[PDB]
């Protein structure tokens, strides 16, 4: 097996800038390398066959170069309709292999997170579960840090998080953090805190509530 | 087509309908994409169908085949493993796709309906403990789309959980009925939870 190491995993770039994505084969693969494009909810599209041979129709801004071990797929001046995944795959060894890919993402102004804490619904309690839900919405520097505080002390266990892809309207990110305790567990403390640190601010955003108002 | 949920060790036959070219002049491929977005080569089939090729991964379990007459490509998976879970595509030969996918899901888990909990500006919904992942959430039968944010379900243990949040105007809320519309096709379940104040 020949492992293809693409880099970097993700790349933030503004419309108009130009990029170079790498794909290095762990062995002289030769000209037998190929690039594919995959936009959200679409199957792959072959962009370049055999390293520099681009497919009829593909715009001129795409160009691939390489031999032996290092191959580059350049895009001179990125267009909005270019953000998606880029995979490279080889064709001269045994198990036909692919790269993990590179996610091309669209750079935008830093956007501050809008936080919301939502205590467990009574319906859920009557079930014997208490899920404390917190939504950090529409921030931009994807890197966000969420912390849970049960009566002032930090709580790591039982926290489940989920993120969203970049929003195709404002290019922001969103994420929900969920702390799941039992009803008994939940009813043993008073205040619950969802605390978020981000680039847009030096001091963390914090939202909280107490069990008995 | 031919996808779906299958229990480990099950069997399944996927198909692939070609049109727009000469199905017989090309070599066909079966390529999959795992939930974690990794792409894998499953099998290759010669133009006439005399030569087959597979990775060890599926060697002896998967069997690629075709019908140059009916313009059909087949994948016959046998002894399915959990790791075969993925989207399956076919392409003509550098692989040139034309498939829109078909999701196969290998799990010992049992289909089970969700539970929808209201979350009371920003409201939200909590769909918890449902199995066959396909779930759809809309607010006010979709008339209320914008400011909505459905988060990718994360598999707790044997079941899925997921949250959706709508951010409406504060003048509009308690004075106007807001509703979370959950639909779990996999067990013909449809639930409407009215987000209420206090």
């Amino acid at each position: 097996d020949i492992v293809l190491t693409q880099s970097p995993a993700t790349l933030s770039v503004t419309p108009g800038e130009s990029v170079s994505l790498s794909c290095r084969a762990s062995q002289s693969i030769s000209n037998n390398l190929h690039w594919y494009q995959q936009k959200s909810h679409e199957s792959p599209r072959l962009l370049i066959k055999y390293a520099s041979q681009s497919i009829s129709g593909i715009p001129s801004r795409f160009s691939g170069s390489g031999s032996g071990t290092d191959f580059t797929l350049s895009i001179n001046s990125v267009e909005t309709e270019d953000f998606g995944m880029y995979y490279c795959q080889q064709s001269n060894s045994w198990p036909l292999t692919f790269g993990a890919g590179t996610k091309l993402e669209l750079k935008r102004a830093d956007a501050a997170p809008t936080v919301s804490i939502f205590p467990p619904s009574s319906e859920q309690l009557t079930s014997g579960g208490a899920s404390v839900v917190c939504f950090l919405n529409n921030f931009y520097p994807k890197d966000i840090n969420v912390k849970w505080k049960i009566d002032g002390s930090e709580r790591q266990n039982g926290v489940l998080n989920s993120w969203t892809d970049q929003d195709s309207k404002d290019s922001t990110y969103s994420m929900s953090s969920t702390l799941t305790l039992t009803k008994d567990e939940y009813e043993r403390h008073n205040s619950y805190t969802c605390e978020a640190t981000h680039k847009t601010s030096t001091s963390p955003i914090v939202k909280s509530f107490n069990r008995n108002e | 087509s031919g996808g779906g949920l299958v229990k480990p060790a099950g069997s399944l036959k996927l198909s692939c309908a070609a049109s727009g070219f000469t199905f017989s002049s090309y070599y066909m491929y079966w390529v999959r994409q795992t939930p974690d977005k990794r792409l894998e080569w499953v099998a290759t089939i010669s133009d006439g169908g005399s030569y087959t090729y597979y990775p060890d991964s599926v060697k002896g379990r998967f069997t690629i085949s075709r019908d140059n007459a009916k313009n059909n490509l087949y994948l016959q998976m046998s002894s399915l493993k959990s790791e075969d879970t993925a989207m399956y595509y076919c392409a003509r030969d550098a692989m040139d796709y034309w498939g829109q996918g078909t999701l196969v899901t290998v799990s010992a888990a049992k289909t089970t309906p969700p539970s929808v909990y209201p979350l009371a500006v920003t409201l939200g919904c909590l769909v918890k403990g449902y199995f066959p992942e396909p779930v759809t959430v809309t607010w006010n039968s979709g008339s209320l789309s914008s400011g909505v944010h459905t988060f990718p379900a994360v598999l707790q243990s044997d079941l899925y959980t997921l949250s959706s949040s709508v951010t409406v105007t504060s003048s509009t809320w308690p004075s106007e009925t807001v509703t979370c519309n959950v639909a779990h096709p996999a067990s013909s379940t449809k639930v409407d939870k009215k987000i209420v104040p206090r």
